[PDB]
RNA sequence: AAACUUUCAACAACGGAUCUCUUGGUUCUGGCAUCGAUGAAGAACGCAGCGAAAUGCGAUAAGUAAUGUGAAUUGCAGAAUUCCGU
RNA sequence: UGAGCCCGGGUCGAACGGCCUCUAGUGCAGAUCUUGGUGGUAGUAGCAAAU
RNA sequence: GAGACCGAUAGCGCACAAGUAGAGUGAUCGAAAGAUGAAAAGCACUUUGAAAAGAGGGUUAAAUAGCACGUGAAAUUGUUGAAAGGGAAGCGCUUGUGACCAGACUUGCGCCCGGCGGAUCAUCCGGUGUUCUCACCGGUGCACUCCGCCGGGCUCAGGCCAG
């Protein structure tokens, strides 16, 4: 029994982007989405062979939230003291070393959470091994 | 994973560089593409040639329909000009890499162009406004292949 | 304008860019006259273009490159101080299973700790003859063999080095050289250098297959004791009498630390009108090869090494004494750019 | 005041919570139990709290908060010595916090348990580590490598590779490291040597 | 902390004062240490450099190197000091400037001014140290 | 210039908040969780004689 | 099949956005009261080795006297110019 | 769900981020918007003015 | 002397030659423009040729930091590569083909036997701090107990997808 807690199969009702209307024909346009607020817009208006709006109805269940795909959630580490936080939750998260921890700190980090049994998504960065 | 298509050695490769040249950028777009992967000695009788009007160089992307003749039957265009400014630009770099292909010690009779390029300078700032360019080029040699010998029994 | 700055003694941009456009201008046409007025002097009379280019020459790193004034860190010419004595005992001591002659040669290369690099071990196994290939790990749930196992493993069945390519991100990085020896002696030096430039053969234009015959070794540049090590220790691991009907070289070329790898398949041509005699080395053209070409055709890798530690067993974990490690590459031995452990 | 203590902690700013956008909100203070922040697992607005945690020399303690030693800080914890065997230290557990909040039974007894779990395989790894002999060294310092990228171009060009070899292979043609007849060469280009 | 009303905390002034000082108050700036043995002899810390001193360079690449002062460019706040030189070029081998922080005095050049400056430090050296003592 | 920088609190507001940060600073647990190292010192009011 | 056209990627250009910086501005507050017929504010002509800009100065002209400090000025050409010294 | 957020690879060189509060010159596709830069037209018109 | 101000399209028109350049008969109108590097160490020398340009070679930690100089976005452009194109492209749902890229459960505990070493084991002794009954040292040994360690044997446990 070394792998992530058992939950329930992860579903996601949609996996592609709400992209902007006409934000494919113009490049000042981000592909962000906005709400379209004119009175005739075929987006707004929800006619067929449009773009799609955001709803509540496509929320993911919440026994499966914020869950990556291995089972585990994501928690951003600075530290080695941000990785002894996982001591009683091994299974339920996983260790994210963040973007501005330097290498001799990823050392620290990598080697704790091995000893404590947390994942780490980001464990081979800035460091190679050595014979 | 994959690997890209490495340079060839440069023990093998000869650059020259033109940069901030008061040349038409579209002139020299068409006849630098001309003479791509052509052999030096063609390339530099072919721009005497321009020079002289007896040899044009086709238009294909910046084509103002300026000259249609019997020269363009060469290539299969019907726009073909005689850019004397570009062959002029073009025959002192090509004869700047021979230079330094001879500095190198390369063989000066199979150096073929594997690069050319032509990219757009700085404006000069004077309502008129002139189109200088920037100009590469890579001089290589033809590729030598040698005679691998039978594979021993063993 | 060379020994003043114009941004700390002009204000302002605008002045600044006027100033050195026609700085620019003024020293180019000046330089250009000398030049032409040099020429037709030089033309109406040889004897000063003579005298010029011996007394201006163009100035090197490697002409400038720092020595010491034999023990694996003395970064010293074997050669000089061979002849400074006519007018090496310690490498021998220290390490006598590489310094009698070595037997038929066979390798072992593993990667590293489930690799994905197979294809690129598949072609460093290619190019030492008697070398065989074999993943180390052999599913990904397995069982996870130390390198002092395999040392033991492939000496006990008979192989006389090993060699483990480690990997990142799916490229290879790192070159380990275990020397295993025969019979009683332990398994000797580990030599580790550091891939950079890998290119495989497939990649490279204008490439070729190579055969089965055994290449000849072109170990160039290699002064200092600790390159005679690494000169040494790449010339066990090839067979020493090549098969010199089959045309091909292993070449590894040291400059500045660097030691490129290249192997290729040469062929005695004759030298074509337009081409050139093959000036050799001190500026002098060679003799007795007039007119004589060795044309040549890129055949294997393009890998660029950088020796980066000496151990006295199997890697740090494996080396015991006071010596275990025997040199250490650290960042500092190139804080001048003329200084080369070669 | 201990509700008081509570709002203030929960509501306004508590210097140890680590909100997360996980769903879940976490206690960095050392004395907790748990690591998340809920009103069961704060040790400072439970004024009556347990705590289990493990010495460097490897002694896991059972610490104990109660009313009376509050307004003293240096005196905060009783710190009773844990059982090696485990039976005997969950056993341990329940002498000592009976009639405790259950939830602080029930999380001491966890936390106990993971940190034997993790001492088991903490010598797991150093066993097979030791064996192994590999340990992970930082990579190159983005100075250092832009410094051999930057004198390898250097030493390519000084080294004129194709050219070396070429210098180098037609030396040995002349001193005869080929021998007389050689296989290298063909036999007109030989007689040209000499 | 500052309390005098005439001092200002400013960054914006100080780098203007430090980067517009005239000649006299550069002369200040550019003060440097005495050595153990000199500060034993004549109980005085740091006082500013002259033209005639023989320094040790303590801090940068030229650590370690001890030499007689050349030249002091109070222009840009920098000493010269005698056989650390870098060639340029042309192989001109120009005087690589050394701050005077970065300096450590092992030799003066005495007159009548610097025995006047140093017998003046000793002066309020030792009056406050027996101020503070009786 | 004449936007409104300053404002006016009741006094006797300002002597209620006083009180109540007098009152949490005998608090033992909102010392620690303000940010002092509070876990050395053996009362939290602290009290130094007057003659020390 | 090329040319041309569209999309994407790598490298090379054009352009100066973003990040960082600030001998600048803006706003407030405090101590004090001082232009000119004894020629002001302003305008001009000149003065240096190379001075183009700016600054300083007035045929005693990048300055003289006196006082203080105590060994420079400096991008290049200076002196037998001055160092227990008006 | 989303506005958005985190990590990897490259570049790069000196400062920056999370929480809870305070604050505001705080979120852009339009305004024949302002300033700058750059296109097709177009190597076209035509060599007039300007350079 | 200061600031919950602005930080080079902002802040005074002016961080810099700024009431300057320039326009107007004149009254008046009035800009644009900051950043090499720690240090010019601002590329000696060889070599093409007429230049605000290259190829070598050197300086520097770094020159893809070369007075076009910190970082260097987008629009727009060239080269290389891949695919497509019978009078529009772009977009939504769903496959498929090709190219490139990533890598799935961290992949374990419990029993039995034998040896070895430790202790929280001896109504063992001495010491220290303390919340005054709890901890921590030092020296004893292995009758008992309990931990590890090594060498065997055994057990179950597990992630995803199918039938
Ligand atoms: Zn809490």
């Amino acid at each position: 029994m070394v792998a992530a807690k058992k939950h329930v199969p992860i579903v996601k009702k949609r996996t592609k982007r709400f992209m902007r209307h006409q934000s494919d024909r113009f490049k000042c346009l981000d592909s962000a989405w906005r709400k379209p607020k004119g009175i005739d817009n075929r987006v707004r208006r929800r006619f067929k062979g449009n773009l799609a709006m955001p709803s509540i109805g496509y929320g993911s269940n919440k026994k499966t939230k914020h869950m990556m795909p291995s089972g585990h959630k994501a928690f951003l580490v600075h530290n080695v003291k941000d990785v002894e936080l996982l001591l009683m939750h091994n299974r339920t998260y996983a260790a994210e070393i963040a973007h501005n921890v330097s290498s001799r700190k990823r050392i620290d980090i990598i080697t704790r959470a091995k000893q404590l049994g947390v994942k780490v998504t980001n464990a081979k960065a800035k460091v190679t091994t050595e014979v | 994973v994959r690997y890209a298509a490495t340079e060839i050695a440069p023990t093998k490769s000869a650059r020259a560089r033109g940069s901030y040249l008061r040349v038409s950028f579209k002139n020299t777009r068409e006849t630098a593409q001309a003479i791509n992967g052509w052999k030096l000695q063609r390339a530099l009788t072919f721009l005497q040639n321009v020079i002289d009007k007896k040899e044009a160089v086709p238009m294909r992307r910046y084509a103002g329909s300026t000259g249609r003749t019997a020269q363009g039957k060469q290539w299969g265009v019907s726009r073909a000009r005689w850019p004397v400014k570009s062959a002029q630009f073009l025959i002192g770099l090509l004869k700047n890499a021979e230079a330094n292909a001879d500095a190198k010690g390369l063989d000066t009779g199979n150096l073929i162009i594997k690069h050319i390029q032509v990219n757009q300078a700085p404006k000069q700032r004077r309502p008129y406004m002139s189109n200088p360019c920037h100009i590469e080029l890579i001089l290589t040699e033809a590729e030598e292949t040698v005679q691998k010998s039978e594979a021993v029994v063993r | 304008l060379s020994r003043v700055s114009l941004a700390r003694t002009i204000g302002n941009k605008l002045k600044r860019q006027q100033l050195y456009i026609q700085a620019k201008k003024a020293n180019s046409r000046a330089k250009h006259e000398e030049r032409h007025r040099r020429r037709k002097e030089e033309a109406k009379n040889p004897e000063l273009k003579q005298k010029r280019l011996e007394k201006n020459q163009p100035a090197s790193i490697d002409k400038k490159r720092i020595w010491d004034d034999d023990s694996l860190g003395a970064v010293v010419d074997v050669a000089e101080l061979k002849r400074r004595r006519l007018e090496p005992d310690s490498l021998t001591s220290q390490f006598p299973n590489l310094f009698e002659p070595p037997p038929v040669p066979k390798i072992l290369v593993t990667t590293g700790i489930n690799g994905t690099i197979h294809k690129e071990a598949e072609e460093i196994a290619s190019i030492f003859p008697n070398a065989t290939y074999i993943r180390r790990t052999a599913h990904r749930y397995a069982y996870k063999y130390s390198v002092r196992e395999i040392a033991k493993f492939a000496k006990n069945r008979g192989y006389t080095a090993l060699l483990v390519v480690q990997e990142d991100q799916k490229r290879p990085s790192r070159l380990v050289v275990v020397h295993l020896n025969g019979e009683g002696v332990p398994p000797g030096p580990t030599l580790t250098y550091t891939i950079r430039n890998y290119a495989p053969g497939k990649a490279i234009p204008g490439h070729g297959r190579a055969t089965n015959h055994y290449p000849e070794l072109l170990l160039n540049n290699f002064k200092t004791p600790l390159g005679l090590l690494a000169a040494k220790s790449m010339h066990i691991l090839f067979p020493s009498k090549p098969e010199l009907a089959g045309r091909q070289v292993v070449t590894l070329h040291n400059q500045r630390d660097y030691i490129f790898f290249r192997r290729h398949r040469y062929v005695f041509r004759e030298a074509r009108p337009t081409e050139k005699n093959v000036v050799g080395a001190d500026g002098k053209e060679m003799e007795g090869v007039k007119g004589i070409r060795a044309g040549l055709q890129e055949i294997g890798p393009r890998m660029t090494l950088k020796l980066r530690r000496v151990d006295k067993g199997v890697g740090r974990a494996g080396s015991e004494g006071p010596d275990a490690v025997k040199w250490e590459w650290k960042a500092k031995m190139e804080k001048k750019r003329t200084r080369f452990n070669l | 005041s201990d509700e008081i203590v509570w709002q203030i902690i929960n509501q306004q700013f508590c210097a140890f919570k680590l909100k997360t956008t996980k769903g879940q909100n976490f206690c960095r203070n050392e004395y907790s139990v748990s690591g998340l922040c809920n009103r069961q697992s704060c040790p400072l607005a439970n004024s009556r709290y347990a705590t289990v945690r493990q010495s460097p020399k490897g002694t896991i303690y059972l610490y104990i908060k109660t009313i009376e030693r509050s307004h003293m800080p240096s005196k905060w914890w009783e710190k009773i010595k844990l059982s090696q065997n485990y039976q005997k230290a969950l056993e341990q557990i329940d002498q000592r916090l009976q009639f405790f909040p259950k939830f602080l039974i029930h999380k001491c007894k966890q936390r106990l348990t993971r940190l034997v779990q993790v001492a088991i395989r903490m010598r797991r790894i150093a066993a097979e580590e030791a064996r192994l002999g590999e340990k992970l060294v930082p990579k190159m310092a983005p100075k250092i490598k832009k410094r051999e990228e930057a004198r390898e171009r250097k030493a390519l060009a000084a080294a004129k590779l194709e050219r070396t070899i070429e210098r180098e292979l037609l030396d040995r043609l002349r001193q005869g490291a080929y021998g007389d007849q050689p296989l290298n060469c063909n036999p007109q280009i030989w007689k040209k040597v000499l | 902390m500052k309390v005098r009303p005439t001092v200002s905390s400013s960054r914006r002034k100080a780098r203007k004062a430090h980067f517009s000082a005239p000649s006299s108050v550069r002369r200040v700036i550019m003060s440097a240490p005495l050595s153990k043995e000199l500060r034993e002899k004549y109980n005085v810390r740091s006082i500013p450099i002259r033209k005639g001193d023989e320094v040790q360079i303590v801090r940068g690449a030229h650590k370690d190197k001890e030499g007689k002062v050349t030249s002091v460019y109070r222009l840009k706040y920098v000493i010269h000091v005698e056989r650390v030189t870098r060639e340029k070029a042309t192989g001109q081998t120009v005087p690589i400037g050394i701050h005077p922080s970065n300096v450590v005095i092992t030799k003066l050049h005495l007159d009548k001014d610097r025995e006047n400056i140093l017998a003046r430090i000793k002066a309020g050296r030792e009056q406050v140290a027996k101020a503070k003592g009786k | 210039i004449w936007r409104k920088w300053h404002v006016k609190i009741n006094q006797g507001q300002k002597r209620f908040a006083t009180a109540s940060a007098l009152a949490a600073s005998a608090v033992a647990p909102l010392l620690m969780a303000r940010g002092h190292q509070v876990s050395t010192v053996p009362e939290v009011p602290l009290v130094v004689d007057s003659a020390a």
